[PDB]
């Protein structure tokens, strides 16, 4: 144990802590808790060359969870003010960035995510082998956590389940909503970047993904949130955490996400560290995180209250038209010659696939309506018998 | 709460706008610079503790291209594009060039400047949007930083320069120079040229430096209006 060590540093600090905490100011009690510690650190440092950091600031630091614990326990104001059932404050806008094909910036308090869908053809779609059988994916979940969104320096690009982790949970979380392929012919990818975090941001990416989606126009079948939550027990008594910060890890013992609509769950993950969690907890952890889920799903709905009608401009739009099957050759021309003129000017892709339809495709709305006016005015064209007001071109 | 503040200037026919407050709030400034469609999110960090050993400047910049942001799915096999390809690495490059120098002598902490591209119109390329976003970035911070720096693309057609040619003009000109430079001198130019002469490449340089001051006016407005204060930082005795 070395007790005698921990004894000594526990009665020179828990006394002055256990009064740090209760101050209001986040910054002021960092301040203070930051000089009490060096003060102790170093004034045993005069009773002998002991420990450094090596050993003065585990012992330390233990002391200091140990009181947040207990301030916990007894039903006290949480490390941020908040009390047992507070999500931080929400604020969320979406189209938050030009020529995407819809994007959405979700905020809890100190936690960001910037969330964007993009609208692939069915032949954009990724193919995998797997020993259980190779599968094709329509929808496909990207994860991204630069080292700017935790306050510090490092590699841009770090691989870890830290990201493979958040990129799968996310994805279990929205898929549960997705349209099916025969409602929805495109293949879809959401793309989210923690601009900042306080540790629990995996969720904050399922929230985003939501506005994203419905800012597309991908018709979702409902909105889906998550929460991240915590559940703290010592002997018989136990308090549960709405909304959990990256500090708090701690304080859990129990921590669960859980993500879904406003009438069922679509995820949930568990990890309990702690024996002697029984059924009956467990039940009023989940009621308790369906009220907090609720509440954010509430905000969300008034930002956004259901997927649009218009597919973005910018994303590509599948469509054909029936003109006359017979008209066919002034559309193909000797050698492809018109098809060669059309496709070149219109700067649109075209297409006659069967009996007179025509397929037509550019990423601009303009190239399109533009290749359409042209060839309605060689076939389909307004051209019955009666008299037309023509401008004299050349003579 | 929160609260986005812009200040939206105009250059060579195209419209910048800059943001800032919005997001990525905990690094130590963020941007999200914006000319026409292109649009391109800079942010830095710097360590305040210089670590006591070191003897050199660590200055790391870093240019990505989300393939988001031109509305197509990746369709690769390394990483999605996760390695930074050539055509990343020259452009972090034409940042790092201009920056290195400008920071007092004697500093020594750690800095890295990340440029993710969020947007982008086809005719307007992201990297001299990007440069402009860094010089934000930096200036917009405490971090001690002599003064900001502009950047401008030249172009030469049928015998007048061009301010920011469009990627369709650019096939015409027989011209394509970058300049960055502050208020008092060039820092930086890098160009290809169809054999010009000596004399019409210094009236490009020129050129280009005289109206990259429209960016410097509309960068110090910004940080006198949304600027984190000055680190207390001194030279080295």
């Amino acid at each position: 144990v070395n007790e005698a060590l921990n004894a000594r540093v526990a009665a020179l600090a828990e006394a002055r802590l256990s009064d740090a905490y209760r101050i209001t100011d986040k910054q002021e009690r960092y301040a203070q808790v930051d000089v009490i510690k060096s003060e102790t650190i170093a004034t045993l440092l005069a009773e002998d060359e002991t420990l450094d950091e090596n050993e003065l600031g585990e012992i330390l630091h233990a002391i200091e969870k140990n009181v947040v614990r207990s301030r916990v326990l007894a039903g006290e104001p949480r490390i941020d003010g908040r009390e047992k059932d507070m999500i931080r404050g929400l604020d969320v806008r979406t189209g938050v960035l030009p020529r995407t094909h819809g994007s959405a910036l979700f905020t809890r308090g100190e936690t960001q995510a910037l969330v964007t869908a993009t609208l692939g053809t069915a032949r954009d779609a990724q193919v995998l082998d797997e020993l259980m059988g190779e599968r094709t994916d329509t929808f496909l979940f990207h994860y991204n956590f630069p080292p700017y969104s935790v306050g510090e320096t490092g590699m841009v690009g770090s691989p870890k389940r830290r990201e493979i982790g958040h990129g799968r949970l996310a994805k279990r979380g929205v898929l549960a909503v997705m349209p099916d392929m025969d409602k929805f012919p495109y293949t879809v990818r959401v793309v989210s970047e923690i601009t900042e975090s306080n540790g629990s941001s995996s969720m904050a990416s399922v929230c985003g993904a939501s506005l994203a989606l419905m800012d597309a126009g991908v018709p979702i079948k409902a909105a889906v949130a998550g929460i991240a939550m915590g559940l703290v027990k010592e002997g018989d008594n136990y308090v549960v955490l709405s909304d959990i910060l990256g500090d708090e890890d701690h304080l859990g013992d129990m921590d669960f996400k859980v993500a879904g609509s406003r009438d069922g769950i679509s995820a949930l993950q568990m990890d309990i560290k702690i024996e002697g969690i029984t059924k009956e907890i467990m039940q009023v952890a989940l009621n308790q995180a369906k009220g907090a889920r609720l509440h954010i799903l509430g905000v969300m709905e008034q930002a956004i209250n259901a997927p649009r009608g218009d597919i973005s401009e910018f994303a590509p739009r599948i469509h054909t038209i029936k003109i006359n099957p017979d008209k066919i050759k002034d559309v193909i021309g000797k050698g492809g010659s018109v098809i060669r003129a059309l496709t070149e000017e219109t700067g649109t892709t075209i297409e006659i696939e069967d009996d007179g339809t025509v397929k037509i495709a550019a990423t601009d709305g303009e190239k399109a309506k533009h290749a359409i006016r042209r060839i309605e005015e060689i076939t389909a064209e307004i051209e019955v018998g009666r008299v037309y007001t023509g401008k004299v071109t050349r003579i | 709460m929160l609260n986005p503040i812009v200040r939206k200037f105009q250059y060579g026919q195209h419209t910048v706008t800059l943001e800032t407050g919005m997001m990525a709030r905990q690094a130590t400034a963020a941007v999200m610079v914006s000319m026409d469609d292109t649009a391109v999110f800079v942010t830095v960090v710097g360590q305040k503790k210089a670590k006591p050993g070191q003897d050199f400047f660590p200055l790391t910049v870093n240019y990505q291209e989300r393939t988001y942001a031109a509305g197509r799915i990746p369709g690769s096999f390394f990483r999605r594009e996760g390695r930074p390809s050539e055509g990343e690495t020259l452009i972090a490059r034409l940042i790092d060039r201009p920056i290195r120098p400008l920071f007092p002598e004697g500093f020594v902490n750690e800095v890295q400047v990340i440029a993710t591209v969020v947007s982008v119109n086809p005719q307007v390329n992201p990297d001299i949007v990007a440069m402009i976003g860094a010089s934000a970035a930096l200036s917009l911070s405490g971090i001690p930083f002599n003064g900001p720096i502009g950047a401008a693309r030249v172009g030469y057609i049928n015998d007048q320069y061009v301010l920011n040619p469009t990627q369709d003009e650019l096939k015409e000109s027989k011209l394509d120079l970058v300049v960055a430079g502050t208020e008092a001198a060039v820092l930086m130019v890098e160009s290809e040229a169809q054999l010009l002469s000596e004399d019409q490449m210094l009236g490009a340089v020129v050129f280009g430096h005289e109206q990259q001051q429209v960016v410097i006016q509309n960068i110090n407005e910004l940080v006198k209006e949304a600027g984190k204060p000055r680190w207390d930082w001194q030279p080295e005795p």
